[PDB]
Parts: structure tokens; C-alpha cells; sequence
């Protein structure tokens, strides 16, 4: 299972 | 902006035994960017049923793909792999070395 | 031994077709088990291993939502970096992300990594302490600050030390019969007369898992690193890997060179010598 958070640059 | 050149390896999944069913593989590694075109040649003319792996890269962010197909090696037939990438001026070709 | 779950994401922008192309793959150790292709009609996280199909449809729905979210955030990151490096809309660019977790033989948390790259160069990485970031150029400094603001470090660490390792264990014990294995290599040696006063000794080691392998040549005990042809470990297609290492030998001196092989499947390393 992969991360649930959105990560923007 | 900085491009790496593709490294090609043509080989069989199992030892080459004429007449027995086997898989032909062309593995490309260490190239960038991701765009690339790869065909498999049977005595010059290309094949049609050529599956490939999903795009993925190594720790240095260089991509790698596998182009495989099913076939039966023979005595006279020569197989090859043709690749084209942005870092080349013409399609690169690699002959399958059945005896190495 | 030690196991690892790593996720890979690749997004490439193509002005003229609008929406970039987004491909993502998942690996446990050296075995791919999931995939997602943007331009695929499926539009869902598809399986690539047989031990993952056991999971129900809810699992696949969640993973699909997640990966689609990651695709969106990549579609934003492309434009954002285009602005940072002040580049034109007429140019194609690639955004790559890799992150995962490792566990030791005790099946506990050892390491965790997360890193972004723009056009093959490292953009921003997570140091192995999981608290601070490594920023490459001035553009990545802005990202580093933004992430230091929202406490992204603590969150990402909470994920890596929790869910990541847990479901890595689940994947290992589900696909136990394949992931938990050590296939020793099947080595042999060929000798081709390149010329009358030279020769080539090729050391084949094929059909082994995992891919981690060491394959060297020695002359009279010392390494021949300067004169050894060494291809990169390549897949076979059936879940095993192949690799060979050749050396150029003066004719009549074959008995001086030895091929050394090390792999998890070999109790003790192997030492080969022609004839």
C-alpha cells in the first residue's frame, strides 16, 4: 500500500 | 537536458537449443529520457507479437525495459534487436549471439 | 535476509497532447507486483504478480484512488518546476519519484527512502534520518522550505515506519513461495580464442534470485577490474536474472585466472578455473 498524502513541489 | 545512451543486451531466456520452444529477450538499460522505440528482427523482418515490461528506473534515475517474445531457435535463422533513442544518429542494431 | 518495498513513479509532459503520460510500478524486493498506465483503457491499478490477486476489490479501489492522486500532484509538479527553472512550455520534461521501506531479518524497520528527480538529475531527497532533506540546487531550496513548513518529515516517517513495513510483511507472507526464496546461480565458463596469441574467458552465472550478486575475475589472486568486461545484471523473464563477466587472457595462461561468484544462495562463494 502506498502513501495517502498529496505532496506538491 | 543531460541524456544517457541506452545499453542493449540481446539474449535467450534459456540456453539456445534449436527446435525447442524458447523466449527471445532484448533488455535495454541505463537510458534517459524515457522515450525509446524497440523492434525485434527475424532474419531482417520484424516480429508482431512482442510484449514488453512496464517502465521503471534504477537508483541513478535511468530507465530500463524488457522486450520479450516466444519463438523456436533454428540452425540458419538469425535474430536481432533494433533500438532507436534520441542520443543516436541512426537505428542501432544488435545481433543475438547464440554461441558466447 | 533483508527485504524492501519500493514504489516508482514517472511522469513525462508532452505539450500538444496536454495531459502528461504517467506510469507507476511497485516492487517487493526485485519482483514487480503492481502497475498503472495513464494511457491504458483500464484506468486502474492492475496486478503484475500472482500473489497479489488474493486481495479483494476494496484494496484495488484504494490503491487506484491513491495512484490517481499521485498522478495529479505530478501534473502540478511538472508546471511548478517549469516555473522554477524558468523553462518554456514548448519543452518536454520528466518528473521521477521513488520511495519505500526496508526491513531486516527480524522483519522490523531498518531504512526508508523518498526522493524526487527532474530530468534524471537528483532534485530533493530524504536523508536516512527521516527528519531533514537534501536539496540539490536553488529551485529545490524552495520545496525544502515548503515541506519544512507543513511538517512533511514527521508524516512521511509515520507512514514509512508504520503502514509501509506492515503491508510489506503482508506481501511477503502472502507471496511467500516466491518472494521468500534464494535461487543459487548456475555457473559455467566458456573459452573463445579471440586470436592465436590471446583468448577470452567468459564466466556465466544465470538463473538466480534475488538479483544481488557479485561476479569478479582474479589473476593470481588480485582483481582484474581494469581489464574485465562486465555486463549489468539483466532479467530473464521468468523471475530469474542472468549475468556474465569476461576477461582477455594471453594464450597459455588460462590456469592463472579464476572467476569468483558470491550470491545469497551459495553457502560459500564459488571459484572457477578453466579445464
Amino acid at each position: 500500500k502506498q502513501w495517502l498524502v498529496w505532496l506538491l513541489l | 537536458m543531460i541524456q544517457r545512451t541506452p545499453k542493449i543486451q540481446v539474449y535467450s531466456r534459456h540456453p539456445a537449443e534449436n527446435g525447442k520452444s524458447n523466449f527471445l529477450n532484448c533488455y535495454v538499460s541505463g537510458f534517459h529520457p524515457s522515450d525509446i522505440e524497440v523492434d525485434l528482427l527475424k532474419n531482417g523482418e520484424r516480429i508482431e507479437k512482442v510484449e514488453h515490461s512496464d517502465l521503471s528506473f534504477s537508483k541513478d534515475w535511468s530507465f530500463y525495459l524488457l522486450y520479450y517474445t516466444e519463438f523456436t531457435p533454428t540452425e540458419k535463422d538469425e535474430y536481432a534487436c533494433r533500438v532507436n533513442h534520441v542520443t543516436l544518429s541512426q537505428p542501432k542494431i544488435v545481433k543475438w549471439d547464440r554461441d558466447m | 535476509g533483508s527485504h524492501s518495498m519500493r514504489y516508482f513513479y514517472t511522469s513525462v509532459s508532452r505539450p500538444g497532447r496536454g495531459e502528461p503520460r504517467f506510469i507507476a510500478v511497485g516492487y517487493v524486493d526485485d519482483t514487480q507486483f503492481v502497475r498503472f498506465d495513464s494511457d491504458a483503457a483500464s484506468q486502474r491499478m492492475e496486478p503484475r504478480a500472482p500473489w497479489i490477486e488474493q486481495e479483494g476489490p476494496e484494496y484495488w479501489d484504494g490503491e487506484t484512488r491513491k495512484v490517481k492522486a499521485h498522478s495529479q500532484t505530478h501534473r502540478v509538479d511538472l508546471g511548478t518546476l517549469r516555473g522554477y527553472y524558468n523553462q518554456s512550455e514548448a519543452g518536454s520534461h520528466t518528473v521521477q519519484r521513488m520511495y519505500g521501506c526496508d526491513v531486516g531479518s527480524d522483519w522490523r524497520f531498518l531504512r526508508g527512502y523518498h526522493q524526487y528527480a527532474y530530468d534524471g538529475k537528483d532534485y530533493i531527497a530524504l536523508k536516512e534520518d527521516l527528519r531533514s532533506w537534501t536539496a540539490a540546487d536553488m529551485a529545490a531550496q524552495t520545496t525544502k522550505h515548503k515541506w519544512e513548513a507543513a511538517h512533511v518529515a514527521e508524516q512521511l516517517r509515520a507512514y514509512l515506519e508504520g503502514t509501509c513495513v506492515e503491508w510489506l510483511r503482508r506481501y511477503l507472507e502472502n507471496g511467500k513461495e516466491t518472494l521468500q526464496r534464494t535461487d543459487a546461480p548456475k555457473t559455467h565458463m566458456t573459452h573463445h580464442a579471440v586470436s592465436d596469441h590471446e583468448a577470452t574467458l567468459r564466466c556465466w552465472a544465470l538463473s538466480f534470485y534475488p538479483a544481488e550478486i557479485t561476479l569478479t575475475w582474479q589473476r593470481d589472486g588480485e582483481d582484474q577490474t581494469q581489464d574485465t568486461e562486465l555486463v549489468e545484471t539483466r532479467p530473464a523473464g521468468d523471475g530469474t536474472f542472468q549475468k556474465w563477466a569476461a576477461v582477455v587472457v594471453p594464450s597459455g595462461q588460462e590456469q592463472r585466472y579464476t572467476c569468483h561468484v558470491q550470491h545469497e544462495g551459495l553457502p560459500k562463494p564459488l571459484t572457477l578455473r578453466w579445464e
